[PDB]
DNA sequence: CACACACTCTCCAATTCTCTAA
């Protein structure tokens, strides 16, 4: 410890706003890069050096001002490439057992920091300028010193975007800067965005397209395609006023939550006694039902009024989704609004042209695809949003990337089911292969609607080719009939139905509009024998686990949900498969809601399932039991 | 019976076909009128 | 001690299904048009019958526990006896 | 002293994971 207080001692002090190098900064630094490289595992020297705040304190005032002084510069950029290391390749892992994760949080205290020292715009400005006159010259020019640098350089600019963000201060509020926020905003301020744009659309310095795409990944890390197309010039005012609305629904209805309550119990205090007997009601034993809990509750009575409910033993806790969403500062949002659409105006082809040429030369990393599928969802997205233009991602309509996906969602598949301690990763990288499939079976629709008589042709062709070959059907089968809630989130459950909501509908509307009858050595086809795969017990399943949460999905969400179950019901007639004792419970709820005015569509499907359901056990009282278990072809034998 | 083999026939042409589309990458330009 | 269980065995067929087989026969429904009360008279009933049968858990922890069971032998064998005759 | 609370540890068995047959 007391050895790298003297190195760091030795690196100088600031005065004022000022520092003052000491003459033998290259040897003590080049000592810190020698402890840092002799680290212990549990990574001490990194603990120690982001306890001293050295980087904060000695190297970014170097940066600042000595960037001149081109070996120390040199030196300093490739230590804090080394400091700003994340704690993930530090550790190789979370930690399993508290004494490295311990150390893991400290190495990620000591990285937020950084991040938080590293908002600053003469750091972004000194790092943006050195690569631009080193960018000037041509790539034949180039040698080692200079590749390596621009390698250092775009390694530190990711290290920096890269960090999560500290548990205690990501409770900022929407509309505010957070540390992503002013980070972006000082990349905005220095300009290296616009060198991050350039770097992307040269066809000379193509070999860092791996290394910008990461970049471009970790700046939109928490945006959302539409919601940031969105933005411009007359948002403040639509905000406030979005926001007092919003504040009032919620005071609303907490009220009304406070009213029931109210009445639920009664105007007496609770210490206030009587005792009743209901004398129909059985107890667990032969006696009548004693109650206790005041005349009030026994209008709406339940047996569960006075129970814990269980401990879900940890094995069967459901998946959690790992972030909330806030909306980020304004300025950060026009800025990231302008930089997508320059990006994909001006870059996105070529880039990702790139990139699909180092994964198919196998020169990029184990899951770079990961970031490539980010890439088509996200863009194209925002492509769809303002004003859509396929010229500007005709790089990605191609057969070739519906068949990329469609490999690494099932080789994604396969490895969360096999794989299985880290099913959740693998579950994560199978939800950005869903998004960015469901991106582009949503481009093609886009296409339809455009006036291009081009591009509905090449739609008409694409469109072709995906519903002809099988794997592009038995996937959603797939994926629903593996799904677990124990392992994949809500939000992928909502993404899944959403996407076979808008599969079904494009399949539904071609094979009606046309007969184009063979599919798949082919064979015939038609989309009601293909619907009648989605009547097995474990996707019905799955739609009422998401339509559980009703309350809180998005109404598009919901409306595909009771599309879905609408065309089993009414235009499969398989009520029965639906006749469930849970789902009763649901229809219970939904029925009992105070805002089921809001919920017209759901209500109105499960009083059509209902009335059917009481049909039957009017004319046959074994449905009763019939709803207690899930089925197979009971769903015949109850018809 | 044919009307089968025609449709089927018909379809590979419709997928063995070129995407056309208004593909553009536009105009090439230097650092500079990027950064300033 | 005897610490019980929700399990295919001990009360799922002994004074489960062969009881809500009875639950039912003077209920009290009254069809189209009604199906809220109705569906709030028959949840009322399965939510007797289960704490009755099962009194530590909730009603919706109980259902999702018997859903688990419906693959069980003696479920599945009783139920096709039920649906049969007796 | 001695009779109730408060807290920890251990063992037991009930549930879920893995591999196999119907």
């Amino acid at each position: 410890n007391c050895e790298l207080l003297a190195t760091c001692s030795a690196l100088g002090y600031l005065e004022g706003d000022t520092y003052h190098k000491e003459p033998d900064c290259l040897e003590s630094v080049k000592d810190l890069i020698r402890y840092l490289r002799h680290e212990d595992e549990t990574r001490d020297v990194r603990q120690q050096l982001g306890a001293a705040q050295i980087l904060q304190s000695d190297l970014l005032p170097i940066l600042t001002q000595h960037h001149q002084d081109k070996p120390l510069f040199d030196a300093v950029i490739r230590l804090m490439v080394n400091l700003t290391q994340p704690a993930l390749l530090c550790f190789g892992n979370l930690p399993k057992e508290p004494s490295f994760r311990h150390h893991f949080l400290q190495v990620l205290t000591y990285l937020q920091a950084y991040k938080e020292a590293f908002a600053s715009e003469k750091a972004f400005g000194v790092l943006s300028e050195t690569l631009y006159e080193l960018l000037q010259l041509g790539w034949e020019e180039r040698q080692e010193e200079d590749n390596l640098l621009i390698e250092r350089i775009l390694l530190l600019v990711r290290n920096i975007l890269h960090v999560p963000a500290d548990l205690d201060q990501e409770k900022k509020i929407d509309d505010d800067a957070s540390a992503h926020d002013q980070l972006l905003w000082a990349i905005h301020l220095s300009g290296l965005d616009d060198l991050l744009l350039f770097l992307a659309s040269s066809s000379a310095e193509e070999q860092w397209s791996l290394h910008v795409l990461e970049i471009v990944s970790l700046m939109f890390r928490d945006q959302n395609p539409e919601q940031l197309a969105g933005v411009g010039q007359g948002r403040l005012a639509q905000e406030r006023s979005a926001d007092f609305a919003e504040l009032e629904v919620l005071r609303q209805r907490e009220m009304a939550e406070k009213k029931t309550r109210a009445l639920q119990r009664g105007n007496r205090h609770s210490r206030f006694g009587g005792s009743y007997i209901v004398q129909g009601l059985k107890s667990i034993g032969e006696r009548d039902l004693i109650f206790h809990k005041g005349l009030h509750n026994l209008r709406n009575y339940s047996s569960d009024l006075g129970k814990q409910p269980k401990k879900v033993p940890k094995r069967r806790q459901a998946a959690r989704e790992l972030s909330i969403q806030r909306r980020s500062a304004l300025n950060v949002r026009l800025f990231l609004r302008d930089f997508c659409s320059e990006f994909l105006e001006n870059c996105y082809n070529r880039l990702m042209g790139s990139v699909k040429d180092h994964l198919l030369r196998e020169k990029a990393q184990q899951h770079d695809e990961t970031y490539y599928m980010w890439a088509l969802a996200f863009f194209m997205a925002f492509n769809r949003a303002a004003s859509f233009r396929p010229g500007l991602v005709s790089e990605t309509l191609s057969v070739r990337t519906f068949h990329f996906i469609e490999q690494n969602l099932t080789n994604y598949y396969e490895m969360m089911l096999t794989d299985r301690k880290e099913a959740a990763s693998w579950a994560r990288r199978m939800h950005l292969a869903l998004k960015a499939y469901q991106e582009l079976l949503a481009t093609v629709n886009e296409m339809d609607i455009s006036p291009d008589e081009a591009v509905r042709e090449s739609s008409r062709i694409i469109k072709n080719n995906i519903f002809y070959v099988m794997e592009y059907r038995e996937l959603f089968l797939a994926l629903f009939r593996k799904f677990d809630e124990r392992c994949q989130p809500r939000s992928f459950l909502r993404d899944l139905v959403e996407t076979t909501h808008l599969f079904l509908k494009m399949l539904e509307r071609f094979c009606r509009s046309r007969g184009n009858l063979v599919v798949q050595s082919e064979k015939e086809f038609n989309f009601l024998d293909y619907l009648k795969r989605f009547a097995c017990s474990t996707v019905v399943r799955a739609y009422v686990l998401l339509l559980r949460s009703y309350q809180q999905n998005s109404a598009h969400t919901n409306h595909c949900i009771v599309k879905m179950l609408h065309r089993l019901a009414h235009d499969l007639k398989m009520e029965a498969l639906l006749f469930q004792l849970s789902v009763f419970c649901l229809f219970n709820r939904l029925l009992s809601d105070p805002a089921a005015g809001a919920y017209k569509e759901l209500v109105t499907f499960a009083k059509y399932i209902l009335g059917k359901f009481f049909a039957l056990a009017a004319v046959n009282q074994k449905a009763f039991v019939e709803l207690l278990f899930w089925k197979n072809t009971a769903v015949v034998r109850e018809m | 019976e044919a009307l089968k083999q025609l449709h089927s026939e018909t379809q590979r042409l419709i997928r063995e076909s070129a995407l056309n589309l208004p593909y553009h990458m536009p105009e090439n330009k230097t650092i500079h009128d990027f950064f300033k | 001690r005897n610490i019980p269980k929700l399990d295919a065995q001990r009360l799922i067929s002994e004074r489960g299904l062969p009881a809500l087989r009875h639950v039912f026969d003077k209920a009290k429904f009254k069809g189209k048009g009604h199906e809220a009360e109705d569906l709030k008279m028959l949840i009322r009933h399965m939510e007797h019958w289960a704490h009755r049968l099962f009194p530590k858990l909730q009603f919706e922890d109980f259902i999702d526990r018997v859903e688990y069971l419906g693959s069980k032998k003696e479920v599945q064998t009783c139920l096709k006896r039920i649906r049969l005759d007796l």
